[PDB]
This record gives C-alpha cells, structure tokens and sequence, in this order.
C-alpha cells in the first residue's frame, strides 16, 4: 500500500510509501527540529537533530533519512531526545564562534530558533575559540565561517541546483571548512555565477547578502508578497519581503520546481536594490544639463507640442519596454498603434523578438511548436549553445546546463 | 529589614545589561519597595556584603573582574548571569582570535593618530587582561542564566520576581532572545 | 509582439525626431538602442527611476509605476499567463498612466478607445510531435 | 612553471571518458612530483571536467596527499597503539622540539618532514621511527640525534 | 610611600579607580584616575564588513548605544558617499535627541542627584536611586519619566531601547507614523516641566554653595564642541575648540581631524588622552560634554531653552563657564534643548515621510563620522579596503577628552581635602563627585 | 578649466560632469590596427559612445562665448 499510516507523537499521520519520517511529518502538521534539511536538496544527514525514536527499538534514528515503514510509533518529543538535541546545539555553539549580537541573521538563524526552542541558557561544552576566516572579499556575499554548522546545504545547492560547483568541503574532521575553488576566496573564484542561492540555503548566517544586511530579515518584515521576477523570461517565482516600502530580501519559491529557488544576481540583487532608487514622482524638464521641477500640465504641453510638430512630417517613434505588463502595452498600442497609427513603435529588444518570431514562423506554418521548456535541458545528453551566452540572458537556463553537464553526464558544443 | 538582598555589578560589560535593569521605569519603584540594593553601580558601597541574589553582567576579561565575580559567588546563594557577555561570552570574546599582546598593541601603538612614540602598552597599575575573554560560568557556578544584549526589562523583572518568591527560574522560551 | 514589436527595424537607421521611450529601468539596455535614442532631438522618457543611462538621453523624464506598484499578467512565448502582484503600493500620485496617453491623444487630433487585453492564444501550437520537415530558406 | 602543465595533462589521458579515478589520478602526480601544486589540481579539474572545489576537497581530505612541497627525507614516527603504549609520543614530541617545526609540516628549506603514520608493521620492535629508508626498532630518547644528523 | 584607592568608583558607568598617593606627612603627592577595563573594539573589527559596524559599535556602551550607532552610520555613509536624505537627517537627529534626553536624565537623576541633594557627607545607605525613591518620591519618578521618554523615542525608532538598530549605512530604516508622533508630542509639556524643575533645583544648589562650588575642580581648559553656522548642533556641524578665555581656536571640519587631535597613552590607565596636537600634551587637552558645548556655542536655536542658555552665558566672563559643578546645570540645558528640539522635529512633515534611504556602490576607503554624544564629541574613523572589509578603525570617544580634566580635578579636590590620617568618607564622595560631574561612560572611553 | 559637457548629436546636453570623476564616463577601446585607443562615452559603448573634440565640438557644446568681438562670429557660426 502506497498510503501508509504511522503515529508521530500520538498524532496519526498519512504518507506515501517511499517517504521518510520527516516527509510524513511535514506533510500533516507535526514539527521535528531540523537544521540541515532544505526542502528540495536530498536529505543530508549531518546535524543529527531530527533524531526520533521508534517504540520498542531503544535506539534513535534520523527522521530525514530513515524511511516510513507501513505502520510504526514515532516519538519526537521526550526527555532524552530534548537532552541530545540540546547537546548537539551546544556543541555547535561551542565549536564555532557564534556571536548573535552582531549577526545579520539574528531572528532568522535556524540554529538560533532551535537554541531558544530548546531553552539553551548555556553552552556546557568548553568554548573552542579557534580562528575561522571571514571571507568578505566578494562585494555581494560574505562568508563568516565562525557561524558555519557545516550542513552542506550550500555545497548541495551549488552542486545540484546551480551546478557551478563552487563550494565544497576542504579538510576532514574538525578542520572541515567550506571553500571556494582550490581553497580560494569567493571573489577569486572563476566559477561563482554570483547567484545567492547559497545565501538562501544557509540557515546559520555564514553566507549573507551584504548590501541588504540587517534589513533583509524575515522576522522583521512588514509583508511577504509572492510574485514573478520580471527581469528575464524564466520568470522565477519570488517571495519578496517588504519592510517599510522597500523590498529587503528576495528569496525564490519553487524549491519543488526544477529550478530550485536559485534566482540569479539580477533577481536577488537588483530587485531589492531597485526599491531604493531615486524615484522621480514629479514631471521634470531638461533646461540644459540639469532637470527642473515642472507641473504635469506644463510638461505634457511641452511634450505634446513637440509631438505635433513632429507627427505631421512622420518623424515620431516609441520605444516601450518589454518588461511592462500586457495592460500597459495594450494602452500604449491604443495610443500609438491605433489612434495615431505610428509604424515606428518598438520594444527596446524588438530585434530579438522579431528575429525569434520570424525564424520560428516557418514551423508555425508547418504546424508544430518550435520550442520547449528549459527544464528539459536537465535530462538531455548533448547541449548545443548556438550564439548564446545564457549567463547574461537567462541564468537559470545556464544553471540547468551546468547541472546537466556535470552531475548528469552531458556534453557541450558551441556554435557561436 | 525584611526586604531581599540583591547586589549587582558588571565585569566586562558595556552597561547595557544594567541600563535594561533601569529600563524598569515605574516598576523600579515597586522593586525598590520589595528589594534593598546592596553593592551595585547604583549604590556607593565598596565591599560586597552577604547577599541573596548576586547579579553579574559582563564576561571575564581582566583579572580584577574575575576576583569580584568569585567574591560575588562566595557571598550569595543564587547568581544571575545578565547578558550574552556573562552567559555566552558575548562581544568581548571577539578579542579571543588575536593574542592579548596584539590586542593591546593595535589599540595603543598603531591606532590611527595615536601619538605615543615609546610603545607604552598601558599595563602599569590596572588589571592586565586575560588571554581569552570567557563567560562567568568558567570561574563561577551560575544559577539563572539570562541571555541577551541586553536582557529585556520584562525578562529581568521576571527573574527578580521569581527569585524573590523563592524559586530558581529558567527563562522561558517565549521571552528569551540572544539579540 | 502582438501589441508593440514592429515588423521592420527602424531604430538607428531612421532619424525619428521624436521618441517616447518607456523604460522600466531594470535590465541593462542594449547600448546601440541608447545611442540611437541620444541622437533624436527630443526624447520623452517615462522612466520610474533617475538611473544614469536614461537621465542623460531625456528631455522630459515623466514618472511611472516602477514594476512593484502595478500588477499585470505577462503572456509569454510558452503560452500560459503569469501574474505580477503589487508588492508595495504607490506612495505618491502619478494618478494614472492612461492620463498621459489621453493628454497625448488630446490636441493631436486622435482619440484612445481603451481596448481589452488581447487574449494571448499561443500562436505556435503543437499539433505535430516527432514528425517535422526542414524548411528551405 | 611549464614543467607542471604537461606531465599532469598526460597522466590524465588514460582516464578520459571513464567514470571515477581521481584518487589514483592524484596518487600518480604525488609519486612523480612529490606534491600536488595548485597548477596540478587546476589542470586535473580542466582535463577531467570535474569541479576545482571537488578536486581540492579530495586532495585535502586524504592524509597521504601533500599540497605543499614535502621534504627530501620524511621522518615518519609511529603513533600506533603498540608504539603509543610503549611511549612513542615522547619520541614524537622530541623530534618536534628538535626540528622546531610544527606537527605535520616541512622544514624551512625542504630537508626533513615529520609525518606521524599508522603501524609501519614493526609492532614487535616498538617504537619504530622510520627516517624514509629503513625501520628503526628501539628508538629510545637518546638515539634520535645519531640518525637525524646522518640522513641530512 | 603609600596610597589610597577608591576602587570601585561608584555611580559612574564602567570601571574606575581613583588612587591618591600621599607623602610621609600625609599630604597628597599626586592623584590619578584609572579606567580598569578594556575590551578592544579597535581590534575586534578587523575583517568585518563595514555594514556590521553600526551593530558592533553600539555594544561599546548602553547609556549611549545610539551615539555609537549614529557615528558608525555617518562613517559608513561617508564610506558609501551618500547625501543623505533630509528625512534621514531629521530622524537620526530625533533619535539622537531622545538619547541626549535619556542619558542626561540618567546622569542627573540616577547618578549625580544624591550628592546634589543630600550633600557629599550624607550616609552611604541613602546615597543611591533607592533612597531617592524613598525620601523624594516625586523627583525620582520625574527623572524616571524623562529617561523613559528618551528611551521610548529610541524604542519607537529602533526596536530595542538599549542597543537599537534604526540607522542603516546610507539612511534610516523606519519613519514615524502620525499616531506615535502625536504620542511623543503629547508628553513634551510635562517632560519640559520636569527638565525646568531640575534646572531650577540645580541652579538653587549652585547658588547656595556660592563660591566653594565655583572652585570645586574648576581648571581653565579648552572647550571642544560641534557647531552649525553659529549655533549648538548635536548631530552634525563643524568642530570648534574655544580657547580657555573665549577665542575660537581652530574651528575645523570633522573629516580632517587627524591633523588636530592626538592621543597620549599614559601607562597608568587604559584611557588615552586626546589633545589639540598643536599645543601638545598636556597643554592641548580640552574639555567636552555639555559645559564645553554651551561654552563653545554662541547661540542655541530652540526658543525656550535660549532663555536659560542666556542665563548660563551671563555667569561665566564672556561666555566661558569654567566651573566643574556647572556641568550639571549645562547638562539639563542640553536636556531642555533636546526636548525642545524634539518639538521642532515632530512639527516637520519629514519625520513621517517615506524617502528615508539612499543606496550607492563605489565604497570609498575611509569614512569619518563625528557626532556629539551627551558626554562629548564622538569620532568614528573607519578605513576599509576595496572589498568593504574593515582594515583599521579609530574611535575617539567622549570621556577620553575629559580624562585630563578628571585627573586634574581629582588632584585639586584631593589637595584641598587632605587629612594626614583617618581618611574620611565625605572627602571620598567629593573625589568621586568630580568624576560624576562629567558622569563618564568609561566603557566608551575604553572601547 | 570647467566641467566636461558632452552634447548629444542633436543638441541635448548628455552627462555634463566634473572632470575629476571621468573614469565612470570615458573608456578606451583598443583596436588591433592602430596604436591609438578609441575613447568613448562608456554608457553608450563602442562605437556608439564615441564623440568629437576640438574646436567644432567646443563651439557646438558652448551656449555662449565670453569675449565681445568673437561673440558676433560665434553667433554667425551658431545660426
Ligand atoms: S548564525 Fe545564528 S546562532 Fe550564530 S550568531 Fe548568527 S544568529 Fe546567532
Ligand atoms: S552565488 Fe550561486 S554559484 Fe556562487 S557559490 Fe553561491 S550558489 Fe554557488
Ligand atoms: S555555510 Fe551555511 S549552508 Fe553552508 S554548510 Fe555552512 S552552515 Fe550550512
Ligand atoms: S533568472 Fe534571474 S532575472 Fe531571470 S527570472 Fe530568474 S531570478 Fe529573475
Ligand atoms: S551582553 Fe550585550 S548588553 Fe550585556 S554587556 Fe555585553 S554587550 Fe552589553
Ligand atoms: N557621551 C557618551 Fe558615551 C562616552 N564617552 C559615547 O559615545
Ligand atoms: S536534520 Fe535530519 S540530519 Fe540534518
Ligand atoms: S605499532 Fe608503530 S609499527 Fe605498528
Ligand atoms: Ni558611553
């Protein structure tokens, strides 16, 4: 039977057969403390905080990795599990140097939420005050390694979701550090596409977006609005956090979709930075080298006088934006394509759109769809980039390409 | 005479954990009507008396502030660690990644328009430093850890209210922060 | 494509004494299109921001709803329509964008007649699979 | 600098298009060059089309790889259970304070290197202090000088 | 041959130690005043992102966590190179005025009010805030209310009271909605009454002890403050060092300060001694705090505090009041000023605005932010590299400039209250009150 | 002395700037066939940001000249 029935903390739970105990747990309602399970990334069993006990079996097993078997009694909260989880959290606090007073993520840290939940009013284990490096060479991301629980959710999100496999582990045992290429700094790395998906995966404030530090906290958000990035065609799904009329943090939903929330630099770094730009909000006028504040009547008069003396003799055009909605573009068509009938209206990328829709048009005559979805370049065997630079055109397509050609054995051949 | 006998002090604190104690504005009148404040940065006593709830903010960074912490522990029955500086080591512990000689040398000799040409390194009569900043649960057994920078006024009031009723409180999860 | 894209390229290779350019100043703009805009002799930009590459080639610089104070639908090449949501509401009062288009229609001898959003019906449809022929050019 | 770009690009040739083989592909550049320079790992990552981070992780994960030039005479002391119960720790710490170098690093001019190993096999003649050529069966505290000057 | 120690110096912030080395005859050879704590906020920060500094630097003190917040914010705003927005200016000034009010309320009513009211020979059990609540139930409550007013402004703006986060590098995180603006403004007729009653009380204390309190550690030194065009500004402005008898000596932009201020490191204390470099240590040493500001300002901007500022100025031989105990009086003027400055910021439509932040790339290598904390001028000077990583910080803090004034004041008050033996407790309270006149945050001094 | 003014090809002042911060506006493209670099207005890109200098560009960019008798012939140039 696929639909199995278990008992977590007395509460009965329902799940698919292959689901782990954590899956059947998060499916119904029940809470199990986790620090290294990122919905999406394959269950990595490193934090050992999700340990649950089966009735009769005196040992404890991780709920993230152990599967659910056809009927069984799982106990998540009792004295011994609370003691062991508090000891694990205290080991993490004692090994690495964790100062919450100045951490960008003090309110979001999942090691801090767990510590407060388990009433960690101490450290118990001797504080090893060793010197882990603070890699803030990258002007966009900062990696403060003395907050690194070592959950590999950043190696896994840059190995299986982004593909530009920049982060891996350095040494063994206690000396294990998360490093960029050849143990270099993130700025010195050639293979970082500066995506930030490493900052969306890090639960423990090691990797932080610098420009929006202390503001892009999810606990201090005024609102959380789900939408779509309008910068490229991939149209990544986003979970924009709004704090006093500005977007402070853009984390990408869609950890179940093939992309995996790895929004690009333009989406995790230009979308929140654009909510803090100059914002005219009053009709200006040139005057020579420096604008002057004008009224709407004055500005539209000086802009329509120049639109009548230049429409009699044809001499008039319009370059609208293709990042505009269909409502706005339909409005612009109402004025420009129909009312005054200008044949000189374009869309700031009209060459690309008209080339694409005049090259694809033969096949529309023949009666086929001459394009597929980008998530199908993940299971392909040979990828051919013809005249493309997908890092500057649609970076999730480039990430798909990288995941394919590294973790799924493809081959790349360019005709550019 | 029948009032309780708290007595605070700071060791390597920035004074915020007491500033939060004085953030008990109108309720400080009621607390003073319930407890008499022996040795503390508010009263002008110089030697700690025998007390009931000995409070300590700030970690251990010098030698004098280990001695006063040991004194406070020796002279009370419940000790309250105020702040992350006394509970987790705090911000003082940021000097643990460089030696104390280097700490005193970059902040007194090469410190961006200081004008001593002899390398004075001021350890003449003042307590020198400790080689590493530590929490107060390294030389003092603590009974009520109160974490935060600073512990909110509500949390301080709760800890005092529960220690004056005759029990050793553990700060609940709904009102504890590390800030 | 269904509303603005012109079937012939005109930018750069035609004079265009007047140019109303709407630029949600987000994506880096092709630098050839920017030059073409700079040699126009009157450029009315309705950009929301005062970013560098647009306040230089502009004579009027009107405001706009700035991608997070408006909502829309975004019909794409792959068919289905998405949804952009109003993340944070507008602060000031641009009071419309139809007002600007109307005041352009006014004293120009033309009307407006607001139409409905043209239903995006995926012009490229897959009625054939694994059965195509090549196209001679 | 050009001596380290084709020797590594030739030992990778019999592994192209074969799954696996980074543990051996390195044990060969180690035996040839004595160590694994950054150029070596860079060319391995280029040729195998394996990530540089993964190559560095495997190169620093296993003990017998050395990313820095190892010395011309290794001083492998045995910190095995049999030697340690016999007191090999004393011999280890005295070769430590005698060469003056840190636990697992090379001398300042590439003459010696201390590499605490597992059982070298002479668990009868304990402790053993191999000086890169042959076993050394007894190695009391005083017999460490008469060999460390000889092999240099 | 032998010495007296007043360790720990109480009713001040931080750790202090007054030593009074006497002779064989029992007379004061010399006194010094050590600060016995040091944390190292100039060596912590090497490696940290500069944006982390407005959250690291408030932990130098809890009586003034917003002063260090705002100095670090101005330093990082000069690192970015932002304008900054007028609404951000006025909100930062509102937070700074709230901090002025709360710190001066704590400095007068909690720490220095026992000596001012009950006299330096009062019993030790009554000389505290507790005995003040007991015997004077209304004045302690009024001081608590003034401190609560300041900290309610700070909490409204930046979440927490102590160590708030309200000012990002580049601007301000949160504005004021009209409800809380009206709430803060509805208590100002009462808080101004509290401040004026305290002004009258301290003016009657100083007028009662006529000439003795006018020579109680009163040495003629220089007066550093911040000034607008000619006014008393506490958030921005140029630095003005008035000579000990009225002449403006080297008014300078706070940016180029390394060419004017130096720090001498004396062995016996962790506190450096900043001084005006052209005159040299110990002849360039100046004063800071409320006294030095009112001495350096030619006029104040607020209406009702201007009257009592004028009454302060017609007390001191062409505007230069040298008396140490008048540091209490001046303090409350500041408080008064602060309160009446709040009323001006809450009457402007820009504190409630929504354009608070300005972002920028192109991080400069140096950023110097100088504000006027309640105990004196505060200088944050960060040097960052291309990556925005802190390379070298320098904080010249308030109590540092007053260290020499405090040392010389303890010397003068010791050298007038010597006894060969028996070393009484009231003279100890006077030796502590010279320090409590400046009410020093020794945690700031020793970052 | 004075500020740098780049007039667009049909009259509009494009990016008048202080000569100090010039690295954010002017770039140089190195073509293989000549030792002369090609400076250009960086925002428009090579070869669309390339501008003119010399007497023509000055008189085209200046709205007026200061001298009395050369102003007449400058006006004759402008019409
Ligand atoms: S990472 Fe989390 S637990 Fe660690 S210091 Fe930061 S907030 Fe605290
Ligand atoms: S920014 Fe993207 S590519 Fe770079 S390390 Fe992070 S996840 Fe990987
Ligand atoms: S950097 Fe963060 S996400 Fe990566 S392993 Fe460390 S704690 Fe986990
Ligand atoms: S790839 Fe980047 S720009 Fe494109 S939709 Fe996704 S997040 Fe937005
Ligand atoms: S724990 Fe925080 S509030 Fe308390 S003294 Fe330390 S820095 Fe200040
Ligand atoms: N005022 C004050 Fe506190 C000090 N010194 C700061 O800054
Ligand atoms: S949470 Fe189950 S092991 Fe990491
Ligand atoms: S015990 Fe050292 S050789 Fe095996
Ligand atoms: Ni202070």
């Amino acid at each position: 039977m696929k639909e199995i029935t278990l008992t977590i903390d007395g509460k009965v739970c329902k799940g698919v057969q292959g689901d782990t105990i954590l899956d059947v747990a998060n499916k119904n309602d029940v809470y199990i403390p986790t620090l290294c399970y990122q919905k999406g990334l394959t269950p990595i069993g490193a934090c050992r905080m999700c340990v649950v006990q089966l009735e009769g079996n005196p040992k404890m097993l991780p709920s993230c990795t152990t599967p659910a078997q056809d009927g069984m009694v799982v106990v998540t909260k009792n004295e011994k599990l609370k003691d062991y989880r508090r000891q694990i959290l205290e080991l993490l606090f004692a090994g690495r140097n964790h100062f919450c007073m100045y951490c960008s993520q003090s309110g979001d840290c999942e090691l801090q939420r767990l510590a407060i939940e388990h009433e960690m009013d101490s450290v118990r284990f001797p504080y090893l005050y060793e010197d882990f490096e603070v890699d803030a060479t990258d002007p966009n991301l900062m990696m403060d390694h003395n907050r690194c629980v070592l959950c590999q959710r950043c190696i896994r999100t840059c190995s299986e979701i982004v593909g530009a496999h920049t982060l891996d582990l350095e040494r063994r045992g206690w000396q294990a550090k998360v490093i960029a290429d050849l143990g270099k700094r993130l700025r010195e790395s050639d293979t970082c596409v500066n995506c930030g998906a490493c900052a969306q995966s890090c639960p423990t404030g090691t990797i932080t977006i610098r420009e929006f530090a202390y503001r892009g906290r999810r606990s201090e958000c005024d609102a959380v609005v789900e939408s779509v990035c309008p910068l490229c065609a991939v149209g990544c799904k986003i979970k924009t956090y709004v704090r006093t009329g500005s977007i402070v943090r853009v984390e990408g939903t869609g950890v179940e979709e093939p992309d995996g929330g790895q929004l690009c630099h333009m989406g995790r770094w230009w979308l929140p930075e654009s909510t803090e730009r100059e914002r005219v909000t009053v009709p200006l006028i040139r005057e020579g080298a420096s604008y002057r504040e004008a009224t709407w009547e004055e500005a539209l008069a000086l802009a329509s006088a120049e639109f009548k003396k230049a429409y009699d003799q044809e001499k008039a055009g319009a370059i609208l934006s293709s990042l505009c909605t269909d409502e706005e573009l339909t409005l612009f068509s109402a004025l420009f394509r129909n009312a005054l009938k200008m044949k000189h209206i374009d869309t700031f990328d009209g060459d690309i759109i008209r080339g694409f829709f005049k090259g694809f048009m033969p096949f529309r005559e023949q009666g086929v769809r001459p394009f597929t979805a980008a998530h199908h370049i993940l299971d392909s065997d040979l990828i051919i980039t013809m005249f493309a630079d997908p890092q500057k055109e649609a970076p999730v397509v480039a990430s798909y390409i990288r995941v394919a050609c590294l973790h799924r054995n493809a081959k790349l051949m360019n005709l550019s | 005479m029948a009032k309780a006998k708290v007595a605070t002090f700071w060791l390597e604190a920035c004074a915020g954990c007491h500033m939060s104690f004085l953030d008990l504005d109108e309720r400080l009148i009621d607390l003073f009507q319930n407890v008499e404040i022996l040795f503390s940065p508010i009263v002008d006593a110089k030697d700690i008396p025998n007390i009931d709830v000995g409070v300590l903010s700030g970690g251990l960074g010098n030698v004098e502030e280990v001695e006063l912490a040991k004194k406070m522990r020796e002279r009370c029955k419940y000790l309250v660690a105020w702040g992350d500086c006394a509970v987790f080591g705090g911000i003082n512990c940021m000097r643990n990644f460089i030696p104390k000689d280097v700490v005193l040398r970059e902040g007194y000799i090469e410190t961006a328009s200081t004008v001593n040409p002899q390398g004075i390194v001021p350890s003449e009569d003042i307590p020198e430093l400790l080689p590493r900043a530590l929490p107060i649960d390294y030389e003092v057994k603590v009974d009520v850890y109160v974490p935060g920078c600073p512990p909110d006024a509500d949390t301080i009031y709760y800890v005092f209210k529960e220690l004056l009723a005759g029990r050793v409180p553990k700060v609940p999860s709904e009102m504890m922060r590390y800030d | 494509r269904n509303t603005v894209v012109s079937e012939n390229p005109w930018l750069g290779r035609e004079r265009r004494d007047f140019l109303y350019v709407f630029s949600t100043a987000m994506v880096p703009e092709e630098e050839e299109i920017l030059a073409a805009i700079s040699a126009t002799r009157f450029v009315v930009v309705q950009t929301p921001f005062k970013v560098r590459p647009l306040v230089n080639l502009a004579d009027i610089l009107l405001p706009a709803p700035a991608w997070y104070e408006r909502s829309g639908h975004f019909c794409t090449i792959e068919g289905e329509r998405r949804k952009l949501n109003t993340i944070v509401p507008p602060k000031g009062e641009i009071k419309s964008l139809h007002y600007v288009m109307d005041e352009f229609a006014k004293k120009l001898g033309v009307k407006l007649e607001r139409p409905e959003v043209s239903p995006c019906e995926e012009i490229f449809k897959s009625q054939l699979r694994a059965s195509e022929a090549r196209i001679v050019t | 600098t050009v001596d380290v770009v084709e020797k590594v690009k030739e030992i990778v040739a019999p592994w192209k298009g074969k799954q696996g083989g980074l543990i051996p592909i390195l044990q060969e550049v180690q035996r040839e060059l004595g160590y694994l320079p950054e150029e070596a790992l860079l060319t391995i990552s280029r040729e195998l089309k394996m990530p540089k981070a993964e190559v560095y992780g495997v190169a620093t994960f296993y003990a017998q790889f050395h990313l820095k030039p190892r010395g011309r005479h290794v001083i492998r002391v045995c910190r095995g259970t049999a030697c340690h119960v016999r007191g090999s720790l004393q011999i280890l710490e005295k070769v430590k304070q005698m060469l003056g170098i840190e636990e697992n690093e090379t001398t300042d001019d590439l003459r010696f290197t201390l590499e605490p190993v597992a059982c070298l096999g002479a668990c009868g003649l304990a402790p053993v202090m191999m000086v890169d050529e042959d076993t050394h069966g007894r190695m009391t505290p005083d017999k460490i000088q008469a060999i460390l000057d000889k092999y240099q | 041959v032998f010495k007296l120690e007043i360790n720990p110096v109480t009713r001040i912030e931080g750790h202090g130690k007054i030593t009074v080395m006497l002779d064989e005859s029992g007379h004061v050879r010399e006194t010094r005043f050590h600060v016995t704590q040091y944390r190292g906020f100039e060596v912590f920060t090497h490696g940290r992102d500069f944006r982390e500094m407005p959250v690291i630097t408030p932990r130098i003190c809890g009586i003034c966590p917003v002063s260090h917040h705002l100095a670090s914010a101005k330093a990082c705003d000069e690192i970015l190179g932002v304008t900054i927005t007028p609404a951000a200016h006025k909100l930062r000034e509102l937070m700074h005025m709230g901090q002025i009010v709360q710190s001066h309320a704590l400095s007068f009513f909690h720490l220095s009010s026992p000596d001012i009211l009950w006299g330096f020979d009062a019993p030790v059990k009554i000389r505290n805030v507790a005995g003040l609540v007991d015997r004077y139930p209304e004045l302690a409550k009024k001081g608590i209310m003034l401190r609560k007013f300041g900290q309610e402004i700070i909490k409204t703006l930046g979440g927490k009271k102590i160590h708030p986060w309200h000012s990002i590098p580049g601007g301000v995180n949160r504005s004021l909605t009209p409800q809380e603006r009206d709430a803060i403004a509805a208590q100002l007729p009462e808080m101004k009454s509290i401040a004026m009653e305290a002004i009258k009380l301290i003016k009657d204390y100083l007028q009662e002890g006529g000439e003795e309190l006018k020579e109680f550690a009163t040495l003629d030194t220089a007066y550093m403050g911040l000034v607008r065009d000619g006014y008393l500004e506490l958030y921005d402005g140029e630095v003005r060092i008035k000579a000990p008898r009225g002449r403006i000596l080297d008014q300078f932009d706070p940016k180029d300060y390394l060419d004017h201020i130096g720090e001498h490191v004396e062995p016996w204390s962790y506190l450096k001694f900043p001084f005006y470099k052209a005159l040299g240590f110990p002849h360039g040493s100046y004063r800071v705090g409320p006294l030095a500001r009112l001495n350096a300002a030619d006029a104040v901007s607020t209406p009702e505090a201007s009257k009592e500022f004028a009454l302060y100025k017609e007390m001191g031989e062409d505007g230069i009041v040298p008396y140490t105990l008048y540091y209490h009086y001046a303090r409350l003027i500041e408080a008064l000023y602060g309160l009446e400055r709040i009323e001006q910021l809450l009457a402007d439509p820009d504190i409630t605005s929504s354009d608070l932040r300005v972002t920028s790339k192109e991080i400069n290598p140096e950023g110097i932010g100088v504000i006027e904390a309640p105990r004196g001028t505060l200088i944050h000077h960060y040097q960052v590299n291309e990556s925005g990583v802190i390379t070298k910080v320098n904080l010249i803090v308030a109590t540092g400039h007053n260290n020499f004034a405090m040392n010389k004041g303890v010397e003068m008050v010791a050298k007038k209250y010597i006894t060969g033996t028996n070393v009484p407790e009231g003279v100890f309270n006077r030796l502590e009150h010279v320090i409590r006149a400046y009410d020093p945050c020794l945690s700031c001094s020793t970052h």
